């Protein structure tokens, strides 16, 4: 998912 | 190899200055005459070697 | 890619009005959809996400609705600060992000017909081998206008470019320029140059014209 | 107050490369995903790429995959975009955008001011400045229009004023258009009382900093 959570 | 020349435009309705980079005065003048031509300026050309500055006077 | 399409492209309104703009997706994005506000020279600012959740600090007069392929942004009672462009953006799972093309919210005012002005090419430019003819439509409203070039009463198309100003800060009008560019050779082959303007404020089309060489 | 500042934009020929950077201030940078978003001449917005907080994952728009590389240095709170094989379709304002941090929503809470990237084979060139001369053809009742056509320059921008800044009322300086030449052109016009044409001198002041051009054009009325 390119829109998966990218954050820590 | 390349140095900055200036053009002073002293026209009847167009007045100001611009620059070009060129290897010699002859090449700079060709660019400046094209620029003046593109602005409809037809004038007498003079040159000051100390300031590497051409002037075109209408 | 998913295609986002906003409607209308431009919406006219007054302070205090309620307005609604629409965003449509080419396939379902569930509620993975946000709205942004943008003004000239600034980056966008987030307003709403997950279709209906207001972002921190956004005024309560903003709201959003919809799901799947159809979404709306509503502003309940417009304030001056709200005149701007609005964009939607999806972030559907397994689909790369795309944005709508924008809806501009402009200020409504009374109809104002344009003043129409034409400028022949200058002798300076003619010397250089080109001819630019400029038609100016000044301070009109609404923005929609038709500018038709005619050379020896022959309709000309594909040889001109238009530019339009932003809505004016003071009187809420627009101005428009149309520039017809020809080679000198083509220019010298004709006599009468005219621009004909159609606009809601004009009972009949207005034509300004000149004869090559008359000026 | 979170601040993001991009750098590295400029004019480049197609096929060349360029590296953008974005420096983040007053932000625990390493905690957040970061994105690049660009805005096209037509004012369209296009998401470009995202990078995970620790750089362990990246995703790209179809338009740029294989040509652009997103990276970050969390030691310096800096985001990068390496752009190779640039195309004219890549011309845009590039913004770094912070991921707002909610797991389920890819939305951008903070944006930089943007850095401009122009992809063109054109060379720097100063403008030709032609009069839009007032005449009966540019008279409407008691109002006359006049202006300057500022043509065939590259790159943007040019600045135009009237009478060295003393004339501002009634001026419209139009957004530039890109010609089939690859060169830009704009007009600046002003409306004035028709009765002023014989007494007031009107001069447009044109400044094109990329070519170091500074010229004034006196716009004289026509008899017709």
């Amino acid at each position: 998912n390119p829109n998966a959570n990218p954050n820590a | 190899a390349v140095t900055t020349y200036k053009l002073v435009i002293n026209g009847k309705t167009l007045k100001g200055e611009t620059t070009t980079k060129a290897v010699d005065a002859e090449t700079a003048e060709k660019a400046f005459k094209q620029y003046a031509n593109d602005n409809g300026v037809d004038g007498v050309w003079t040159y000051d070697d100390a300031t590497k500055t051409f002037t075109v006077t209408e | 890619d998913i295609q986002m399409t906003q409607s209308p492209s431009t919406l006219s309104a007054s302070v205090g009005d309620r307005v609604t703009i629409t965003c449509r997706a080419s396939q379902s994005v569930s509620t993975s959809l946000a709205w942004y506000q943008q003004k000239p020279g600034k980056a966008p600012n987030l307003l709403i996400y997950q279709a209906s959740t207001l972002y921190r600090g956004v005024p309560s007069r903003f709201s959003g609705s919809g799901s799947g392929t159809e979404f709306t942004l509503t502003i309940g009672s417009l304030q001056p600060d709200d005149f701007a462009t609005y964009y939607c953006q999806h972030y559907n799972s397994y689909s790369r992000i795309t944005f709508g093309q924008g809806t501009r919210l402009e200020i409504k005012r009374t109809v104002a017909a344009p003043s129409v002005f034409i400028f022949p090419p200058s002798d300076e430019q003619l010397k250089s081998g080109t001819a630019s003819v400029v038609c100016l439509l000044n301070n009109f409203y609404p923005r929609e206008a038709k500018v038709q070039w005619k050379v020896d009463n022959a309709l000309q198309s594909g040889n001109s470019q238009e530019s339009v100003t932003e809505q004016d800060s003071k009187d809420s009008t627009y101005s428009l320029s149309s520039t017809l560019t020809l080679s000198k050779a083509d220019y010298e082959k004709h006599k009468v140059y005219a621009c004909e303007v159609t606009h809601q404020g004009l009972s009949s089309p207005v034509t300004k014209s000149f004869n090559r060489g008359e000026c | 107050q979170v601040q993001l500042v991009e750098s590295g934009g400029g004019v480049v020929q197609p096929g060349r490369s360029l590296r953008l950077s974005c420096a983040a201030s007053r932000l625990t940078f390493r905690n957040f995903g970061m994105h690049w978003v660009r805005q096209t001449p037509g004012k369209g917005l296009e998401w470009v790429a995202v990078i995970w907080h620790d750089g362990s994952n990246k995703f790209y728009a179809d338009s740029v995959e294989g040509r652009f590389t997103i990276s970050r240095d969390n030691s310096k709170n800096t985001l990068y975009l390496q752009m190779n094989s640039l195309r004219d379709e890549d011309t845009a304002i590039y913004y770094c955008a912070k991921d707002w941090g909610g797991a389920s929503d890819r939305v951008f809470d903070y944006w930089g001011r943007g850095t401009l990237v122009i992809v063109s084979s054109a060379s720097t060139k100063g403008p030709s400045v032609f009069p839009l001369a007032p005449s009966s053809k540019s008279t409407s009742g008691g109002t006359a229009a006049l202006g300057c056509l500022v043509k065939d320059y590259f790159p943007e921008p040019v600045t135009v004023s009237w009478n060295s800044g003393a004339l501002t009322s009634g001026v419209h300086t139009f957004p530039a258009v890109l010609q089939s030449s690859g060169l830009y052109s704009l007009s600046s016009v002003v409306t004035v009382p028709s009765s002023s044409l014989g007494t007031q001198t009107y001069i447009c002041n044109v400044n094109h900093k990329p070519s170091n051009t500074k010229v004034d054009k006196k716009v004289e009325p026509k008899s017709c």
